């Protein structure tokens, strides 16, 4: 599930901006 | 008593259209213009489909305030958007730079950002409007980076979901958060509408990239490839480039510049490819991230339209 | 001063992007108008707004490219966030009503659909409104509303060489008169 990588590089970025 | 969505869509087409009226003519003519020549309200509605899984037995009018407001900001962004891409129709009618001037369209924009504001001030929660804020700001500095994107054929698939979710997804995702914190849902309900508004929204966008290749220069209101002929290398495009050496040297050297044929050849390759369903395939493991988390949700009508809801979303083609 | 602060904020807010225009930010209003009393966001907010605003009005008559209007829009998202850190919800009722109405006084002024009364109105309001209504909130009511076609004063050094933007679509000597005959009455 690549989805299951990717929407929390995102998650990361959005609280350690 | 059993909610209809049509019903329900039009209560909020009437809020917009009063909402709409102007003490100057032109901004009332243009919002109107758009406003009617119609487009499909999605956001508005996943706000009030979101609102059911709360605490109100009827969708109250606080929702359909944020709704109200969801709708205007998407246009406002329509707006700006066709002033931007110097295009020619929005909705199968003149765009309001088209039909009057720059000046008119850009005017009109701020006008309709405005009253988004006013509408927002009916809900309560100061986070909310800190959380929906936020948004807007990423939202635009996305649509910055996209057209600072425009002709890289150097950037990367994690880099365009990431352009895809702060351009698209992240409306869909407060019109689903928001309207279940208007009627005050539980933590774990808007945290699950949340996450299931973000995965329709990227699902969407990538619906829509697929379509500028598979559609016509009828149904779309525009060329084709058109995405492309702005540069803008889009999910199908990034597949085709990472399995085919020649198609990356072929895009490598694409700019506005060149002549349309080469274009042409580009948008005539992703067609015969298997890169439009390898696209079409990652729109629907979305889709079904989607669909697990609103089975979670408790059962009733307001789950059968948001399965509903959710399934037409992307098996569609227009 | 708000005006530096301002600059720093829309710093953050544009760091990964490659080349923009401009952005000038009324120094102005910025300065004299630092009644201090008054929060230090409510103080921005009213500068980015105004900031946004003249940005975007210029695009079309300095002849930007369209890509400022995404940087007039950012600044403008940038004024929310603002807003929202205020937490004074009735401010921005007010506010937003007032960003309507500039807006709509704007468009009639570029579709020459105001009289010469109608002009002159609709430029102490378009110039002014933003301050007045946040001054006028956190600095007493009857604070700046005596003097309101005074706050319009700090228009004192423009000489009739204050061209608009957003008068674009009129001639220097229009405007030129219909902006003194309006200050030799507008005081006393």
């Amino acid at each position: 599930k690549h989805y299951l990588h990717d929407i929390q590089k995102s998650y990361l970025k959005s609280r350690g901006n | 008593a059993k909610l209809n969505m049509n019903n329900e869509i039009k209560k909020v087409e009437q809020r917009l259209e009063k909402a709409i009226k102007s003490k100057d003519s032109v901004l009332e003519q243009a919002s109107l213009h758009l406003l009617s020549s119609g487009g499909k309200r999605v956001r508005p509605a996943f706000v009030i489909l979101s609102s059911q899984f709360g605490k109100d037995e009827q969708t109250s009018e606080q929702t359909y305030q944020v709704a109200v407001a969801l709708e205007l900001i998407h246009m406002a962004t329509l707006v700006h958007d066709d002033v931007i891409d110097k295009s020619d129709k929005r909705r199968g009618k003149l765009t309001i730079s088209k039909k009057w001037d720059q000046t008119t369209a850009i005017l009109t924009g701020n006008f309709l950002l405005a009253l988004g504001l006013e509408h927002l001030m009916a809900v309560k929660d100061n986070r909310v409007h800190q959380l929906i804020s936020e948004s807007i700001v990423d939202v635009c500095r996305g649509e910055l980076f996209q057209f600072q994107d425009q002709f890289n054929s150097q950037q990367t698939i994690i880099n365009y979901l990431r352009r895809i979710n702060r351009k698209t997804a992240l409306l869909i995702q407060i019109s689903t958060e928001v309207g279940a914190i208007t009627s005050q849902s539980d933590k774990e309900t808007v945290r699950k509408l949340k996450m299931i508004g973000h995965y329709i929204g990227m699902s969407f966008q990538i619906i829509d990239d697929v379509l500028d290749f598979t559609s016509t220069e009828k149904k779309l209101g525009k060329p084709v490839g058109s995405d492309l002929l702005n540069g803008h290398i889009t999910l199908p495009i990034l597949l085709e480039m990472r399995k085919n050496p020649d198609f990356k040297l072929k895009i490598e050297q694409l700019r506005r510049d060149s002549e349309r044929k080469e274009f042409e050849e580009c948008i005539q390759i992703i067609r015969k490819s298997d890169s439009i369903d390898e696209a079409k395939a990652v729109s629907s493991k979305y889709l079904s991230k989607a669909l697990n988390l609103i089975s979670e949700l408790p059962d009733g009508h307001p789950k059968s339209l948001l399965l509903s809801l959710t399934k037409k979303m992307g098996s569609r083609n227009t | 001063t708000t005006v530096s602060k301002l600059e720093r904020q829309i710093e953050e807010r544009l760091k990964g992007v490659s080349e923009y225009e401009s952005i000038n930010i009324n120094h102005r209003l910025g300065k004299l108008l630092d009644s201090y009393d008054i929060p230090d966001v409510a103080k921005v907010a009213c500068l980015t707004i105004d900031t946004s605003m003249r940005h975007l009005d210029d695009i079309t008559y300095n002849h930007l490219s369209k890509h400022s209007i995404l940087i007039g829009d950012l600044i403008s998202a940038h004024f929310y966030t603002l807003l929202a850190e205020i937490n004074d919800l009735s401010f921005q009722n007010e506010i937003s009503k007032a960003i309507v109405e500039i807006n709509e006084l704007k468009s009639s002024l570029h579709h020459q659909a105001l009289n010469d009364y109608e002009i002159s109105q609709a430029i102490v309001k378009i110039e002014t409104l933003f301050p007045y209504i946040t001054l006028s909130h956190f600095g007493i009511n009857i604070d700046e509303s005596e003097i309101y076609n005074y706050l319009f004063e700090d228009m004192s050094d423009y000489y009739p060489s204050y061209f608009k933007k957003y008068n674009q679509s009129e001639v220097k000597h229009y405007l030129h008169d219909i902006q003194k005959s309006y200050l030799k009455s507008r005081g006393n």
